[PDB]
RNA sequence: GGCACCACCAGGAGUGGAGCCUGCGGCUUAAUUUGACUCAACACGGGGAAACUCACCAGGUCCAGACACAAUAAGGAUUGACAGAUUGAGAGCUCUUUCUUGAUUUUGUGGGUGGUGGUGCAUGGCCGUUCUUAGUUGGUGGAGUGAUUUGUCUGCUUAAUUGCGAUAACGAACGAGACCUUAACCUACUAAAUAGUGCUGCUAGCAUUUGCUGGUAUAGUCACUUCUUAGAGGGACUAUCGAUUUCAAGUCGAUGGAAGUUUGAGGCAAUAACAGGUCUGUGAUGCCCUUAGACGUUCUGGGCCGCACGCGCGCUACACUGACGGAGCCAGCGAGUAUAAGCCUUGGCCGAGAGGUCUGGGAAAUCUUGUGAAACUCCGUCGUGCUGGGGAUAGAGCAUUGUAAUUGUUGCUCUUCAACGAGGAAUUCCUAGUAAGCGCAAGUCAUCAGCUUGCGUUGAUUACGUCCCUGCCCUUUGUACACACCG
């Protein structure tokens, strides 16, 4: 399965509450932004965090999300 | 142990002047490469010395590490009938480094 | 006995110090106008030893698989013999050993 | 230490051992004829 | 003589393994931590880390002089080809080897386990360790043997970081009734690591909001 | 309730049936040393034992019994010994025999020391198992006098206590996940005479059209990094789009992609626990036993292989989707030495073979080596026949290793050519480069691999579901158990 964990779910939603204006609906742009916003120890976690942040961003435009 | 007096002697002037001796644990070795006598003689001769509190013995990886006590320098001072100029070599106060 | 085609062979277990020494020599061979060939990455050798986990012979048959990677690099220099040896002392590292062959 | 005591006096006695040693150890750091010749002189 | 590359790097490791245990047996009473073999041209530098660098360098450095001679005579080295230095460990509390040897010297003095165990729990934490757990197993007056764990603070257990931020030391303690086995696991703080990673893999540090400025309609500031 | 090919469904290959290899029990034995007995004992102790190993058996040596004493002792305490007897022995072991050495040493006391001797139910460490299942814990707050409890849950979802969500809980930690190693992509960087290529020198063969195949090339003092190697990076995050869903976590389809099953595979792996296994791994150990006619250690010979039998891991096969006979001819993981005590060994020459011999290369991306491996493919012989399937058992002979091959180490040659004609009740493993074949290398190793650990060649059938069997986890429940049903 592809269930994201809590270390990526809670860390991604902190970004939205903190850097929503600079975020976007594009993963490639979001991936570069989070490398200068957060100190991520591994490249794999950086893409994972941005990939779920993109999903949340894509979901915010359709209505209000819980936890943000 | 039955060691000839002369072979026991060479064992004593190696444990003095370089007051440490290393011997591999093989009893039938013809030559300990540093005391021209049987290797077994070296082990048993120094087993008596560590038995009478003149050398510390340490064993690690099938090897004997013999070191001469300060009390043992005095024993070879008299028994060997040597001049009272002491300090074999590891006691020559070469002093450490910082 | 002047300028020669000189080989320096670098072997070590860890790559970070190996590439620092390798890069440091290349750096010193750049500001000094010495033509160089390398570094050449030799195929790394994986020394593998597979033992049984159990000191005894009881339990599930489980095995350890230990490894010892050896990385080897050779660099070719065109310089007099006095120059290359002093470069080695500039880039001396405990992990990496150096052998020089003409 | 299978008692309500001697572990009470194991921590307070144990911890005062370290407190005395960190300060002692942090003070320890802040204030930081031959022989073979006699065998050849037989000439 | 002529030794292959595969067989030469292994020999250096085997030489290190045998030399390291030699110090553990000889300098056990001086809190031996570890040894570093710094090869260099025309010399073989050996750096030993111990809690007490006086027992090794005692009576005008007689023991260290008489100890380097035991290595020249066993490895057929030239008398000038090796040099031994004794260096004090900077943070004695962060070395599990020093803490385990220290515990053994207390357990062998008849001190109670609870007082002895808490003496390393607080000494490790006082030095700044992120976590520490001590397990002592064996027999004490009772015929049946038991083990007791003494944890404190934060400890990680699985994955690579245990190889990076945790050092461990096990020693056997010779008692009148049997053997006591002690394990001292110390986790150092990753922020102080100077060679490897400086944080745990899942530690995410989000920057702060730089916003909440006031925007003015449309001027131009010339220079 | 839930999960799981060490459970099942659909299936694949089988095992159990035969011969043989090997392990276990038993029997036997001079000894056939020993541990382990469901999973988690039985090709396991890296245990493939000729000697050694070795712990067993029948015999024979040595002290390698330190040290304080006491005795003895230079008018010699003691050690070595030719020759003959004795002995398996050219063991002065011992006996006749007198020579030699000289306070090292002989006897008693204590004290040692050494034990593959006993105790893994006295212990450390290590390892296996519960279990790699998903579980464990504290702060504040709520409940309770308390031990405790909630948090840690109806439901959905996930490989997962992993998430959504419901919520007297809120916010967290370990474990999981993250992490690390490896495999798959990069005509985008960095270079490579120990890697490869095109050109270019020089050069061969075939048709002459200037073409097609080569050799050579460590001075052509060339060009390049795609193939090869490896360091710095990039790249996948379920990306985009459709469906379902509490429109949530997610799941299933397409498209793009090297990769869309956690991308494939592993390494590590929580809180406790077991009288699980090892004192036969340790100069790791407590205690007991033994310690000179040794239970130490060594030498010789045998045994660990011994054979009316039961059991387990396997290898060959029962044929034609095949055997042979020629011919075609492709990998990857790896290893390799010196004055040794002898490594990998091409190439040449002998030999039917096995094997022998002379040189040379390689401490290695250089040489063995493109390890020209086997299945496999083509063309033939065979023709349903215990046959040219199968190759036990055995006779005679030839080489290798080793001090030593007898109870055949192994290999080779001729001959004999057995059960077996697809295997009862039962039962194992397995979902994609997987299973199954098929070999090769590394470990053990003087010799011996039907064994393991890996690697690659050819390469599928059938689910992608469930709790019916089996095992485990959770919730509720009962309890006279808590040394916890071995109660
Ligand atoms: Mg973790
Ligand atoms: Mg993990
Ligand atoms: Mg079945
Ligand atoms: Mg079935
Ligand atoms: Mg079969
Ligand atoms: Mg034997
Ligand atoms: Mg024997
Ligand atoms: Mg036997
Ligand atoms: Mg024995
Ligand atoms: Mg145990
Ligand atoms: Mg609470
Ligand atoms: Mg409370
Ligand atoms: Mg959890
Ligand atoms: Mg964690
Ligand atoms: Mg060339
Ligand atoms: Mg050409
Ligand atoms: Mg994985
Ligand atoms: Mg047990
Ligand atoms: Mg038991
Ligand atoms: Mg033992
Ligand atoms: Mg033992
Ligand atoms: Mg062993
Ligand atoms: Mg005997
Ligand atoms: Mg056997
Ligand atoms: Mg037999
Ligand atoms: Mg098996
Ligand atoms: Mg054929
Ligand atoms: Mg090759
Ligand atoms: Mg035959
Ligand atoms: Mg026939
Ligand atoms: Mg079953
Ligand atoms: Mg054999
Ligand atoms: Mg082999
Ligand atoms: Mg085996
Ligand atoms: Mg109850």
């Amino acid at each position: 399965g592809r269930v994201r964990t809590k270390t990526v779910k809670r860390a991604s939603k902190v970004l939205i509450e903190r850097f929503y204006p600079k975020l976007t609906l594009d993963f490639e742009t979001n991936k570069r932004l989070t490398s200068e916003i957060a100190v991520i120890q591994s490249k794999r976690l950086r893409n994972k965090i941005a990939g779920y942040t993109t999903h949340l961003m894509k979901r915010i435009q359709k209505g209000p999300v819980r936890g943000i | 142990m039955l060691i000839p007096k002369e072979d026991r002697k060479k064992i004593h002037q190696y444990l003095f002047q370089e007051g440490v001796v290393v011997a591999k644990k093989d009893f039938n070795q013809p030559k300990h490469d540093e005391i021209d006598t049987r290797n077994l003689f070296v082990i048993k001769a120094l087993q008596s010395l560590t038995s009478k509190g003149y050398v510390k013995t340490q064993f690690s990886w099938q090897y004997y590490y013999y070191t001469l006590t300060d009390e043992g320098v005095e024993f070879l001072r008299t028994e060997l009938n040597i001049p009272e100029g002491i300090l074999p070599l590891t006691r020559l106060k070469n002093a450490p480094a910082e | 006995q002047q300028i020669h085609k000189i080989r320096i062979t670098l072997t070590s277990t860890k790559v970070k110090q190996l590439e620092n020494v390798s890069a440091n020599i290349i750096r010193n061979a750049a500001q000094y106008n010495i033509v160089k060939k390398g570094p050449v990455r030799m195929p790394t050798k994986v020394l593998k030893i597979t033992t049984r986990k159990t000191p005894n012979g009881e339990g599930s048959k489980t095995w350890d698989a230990y490894e010892m990677r050896i990385h080897k690099r050779v660099i070719d220099l065109q310089a007099p013999a006095s120059t290359v040896k002093r470069i080695t002392q500039i880039t001396i590292e405990p992990g990496v050993d150096v052998e020089v062959t003409i | 230490g299978q008692s309500d005591k001697r572990e009470l006096e194991g921590e307070v006695e144990g911890t005062e051992d370290a407190e005395a040693e960190l300060e002692a150890e942090a003070e320890e750091n802040d204030e930081s004829y031959l022989a073979e010749l006699e065998l050849s002189k037989q000439e | 003589a002529i030794l292959s590359k595969k067989k030469k790097l292994v020999a250096d490791g085997v030489f290190y393994a045998e030399l390291n245990e030699f110090f553990t047996r000889e300098l056990a009473e001086q809190g031996y931590a570890g040894v570093e073999v710094r090869k260099t041209p025309s010399k073989l530098e050996v750096i030993v880390k111990a809690s007490n660098t006086q027992g090794v360098l005692g009576e005008q450095g007689r023991r260290i002089h008489e100890l380097t001679s035991l290595i020249v005579k066993r490895f057929k080295l030239s008398p000038e080809g090796i040099a031994i230095y004794a260096e004090r460990v900077e943070e004695r509390g962060l070395s599990a080897a020093v803490q385990a040897e220290a515990l053994k010297a207390k357990l062998l003095s008849g001190l109670p386990i609870r007082r002895a165990a808490y003496g390393v729990l607080r000494f490790a934490m006082g030095a700044g360790a992120k976590g520490v757990e001590v397990v002592i197993s064996g027999k004490l007056r009772a015929a049946r043997a038991k083990s007791q764990k003494y944890a404190d603070g934060f400890m990680i257990h699985s994955g690579q970081p245990t190889r990076d931020f945790i050092d461990i030391a096990i020693r056997h303690v010779l008692m009148r009734q049997g053997v006591l086995g002690i394990k001292v696991k110390i986790m150092k703080d990753p922020a102080a690591n100077r060679f490897g990673p400086r944080a745990l893999p899942d530690a995410v540090k989000i920057a702060e909001a730089k916003d909440e400025d006031e925007v003015i309609p449309a001027p131009t500031v010339k220079s």
